[PDB]
């Protein structure tokens, strides 16, 4: 949750 | 087909002087970085592509390459601290902050996301994002009469990025930044989307995890009633951060705690203290322990709401960590309660599960339990009823436990158990 990759 | 290029192909395209070839290779990079099986972030970093992507962020006349490099940089920034650092080191922060002004919602959304990953790395990058001035353009993205007119995924990404600006400690975010952000958080706490609500609650729980001046910044905005309402939600991803924020708040002053009680929180605790999720039971019991450490009229509200039997129940059967928090709740109750209230607590059946817990392999819970026992014995002396309680403790196998604890490694354990044996079991 603190960092999120897209796809 | 920009599907499955090699990094060398990507470098060859990005190094051409052909904006359209560069756009093609940047999209190839993006598709490489958004596969889930081990995206080759380090090979992209090592190829030296980050400065190129960052410069593509400023090609306002080619919005597609803005989008593709924004997305690629977003996914690099999602990685380790070293990878996020590489993005920051390429000058990405002010370029993404400029992109927040873009007329294309998908591009400004991607800049929001990238800034959220950067800030989510930790205090230093969070504060660096704040110093470059991200808060005002972020907040301006939400200056509409009705949040419901914004795209769902857009509003969710903004909320998540804002909560990352609220997150982390040592240091906590700048006071002025928190004050700038809080009115918008309050508005988001009343939105109807579960995910927006969950992330707003997480942000409030971050802001309330600190000293009482931070808690007060939040409580002064009047969000506690709304937090209690969310505490009653059916969606666990909402109840978890609402409960954490409420528990943070009751670690503060007795007047802040009182705001939580005034808002009606205690009426939710029958279901929280029997909640099927172990973490909810643990956090609700932790919250109860910081409420029983309050004033006697607050202990009295706990009693009136019928919550002493629920504390007895969680002491009798629960995950061990929950039982430790219940032991704390009991020792706080007995330390601050009137004799009438301690008597009530014994009448509800506290003694036998307290005794059963003395056979646990955790030193601190044994200290906690022995302290509670001593407090109950002192209330008993105040009533000349120490013999009755001695008999109760002897009748459920407690005396055996205290006597065996006389011979114990910890100093406080053997001292307190020996005190009890000599003062009341002789």
């Amino acid at each position: 949750l603190p960092k999120r990759m897209r796809r | 087909g920009t599907v499955n290029w090699s990094v060398e192909d990507i470098v060859k395209g990005i190094n051409s002087n052909n904006l359209e070839s560069q756009l093609q290779a940047t999209q190839a990079a993006r598709k490489l970085l958004s596969r889930e099986k081990q995206p080759p972030i380090d090979n992209i970093i090592r190829a030296g592509l980050i400065p190129k992507f960052v410069s593509f962020l400023g090609k306002t006349d080619c919005s597609p390459i803005q989008f593709e490099s924004a997305w690629a940089l977003t996914n690099i920034a999602s990685g380790t601290s070293e990878q996020t650092k590489a993005v920051v080191d390429g000058g990405a922060i002010p370029a993404f902050i400029s992109l927040l002004a873009s007329p294309h919602a998908h591009i400004s959304e991607q800049a929001v996301w990238a800034l959220g990953n950067i800030a989510g790395d930790g205090s230093a990058f969070r504060d660096l994002v704040i110093k470059h001035g991200a808060i005002d353009p972020l907040l301006a993205l939400l200056a509409v009469p009705d949040l419901s007119t914004l795209a769902c995924g857009y509003l969710r990404n903004l909320t998540w990025t804002l909560s990352n600006l609220c997150r982390n400690k040592n240091p906590a975010p700048p006071l002025d930044a928190v004050e700038q952000i809080l009115p918008t958080l309050v508005r988001l706490l009343h939105h109807n989307d579960p995910e927006v609500l969950a992330d707003s609650c997480w942000a409030i729980s971050y802001l309330t995890d600190g000293p009482n001046e931070r808690i007060e910044m939040v409580v002064k905005k009047g969000v506690v009633p709304q937090l209690v309402k969310l505490l009653g939600a059916t969606e666990l991803p909402i109840v978890t951060p609402a409960l954490r924020a409420i528990g943070n708040i009751v670690t503060g002053t007795d007047e802040q705690t009182q705001k939580v009680i005034d808002a009606g929180a205690l009426a939710v605790f029958p279901s929280l203290l029997t909640n099927p999720k172990t973490n909810i039971q643990k956090e609700a019991t932790w919250t109860m322990s910081n409420i029983t450490a309050g004033r006697q009229d607050q202990i009295q509200q706990v009693v009136n709401h019928g919550l002493v039997p629920f504390l007895v129940g969680v002491l009798s059967k629960a995950d061990f960590k929950t039982q430790k928090e219940a032991a704390w709740a009991i020792t706080n109750y007995t330390s601050g309660g009137t004799v009438e209230q301690i008597v009530y607590l014994v009448h509800c059946g506290i003694i036998e599960p307290l005794m059963n817990l003395l056979s646990a392999k955790d030193t601190k819970i044994i200290q906690v339990i022995l302290d509670a026992i001593s407090n109950i014995f002192q209330a008993a002396e105040k009533l000349g009823e120490t013999e009755k309680l001695s008999i109760m403790i002897e009748e459920c196998g407690g005396l055996d436990k205290i006597e065996a604890l006389q011979r114990h490694e910890n100093e406080s354990v053997y001292k307190a158990s020996l005190n009890l044996i000599e003062k009341y079991f002789s």
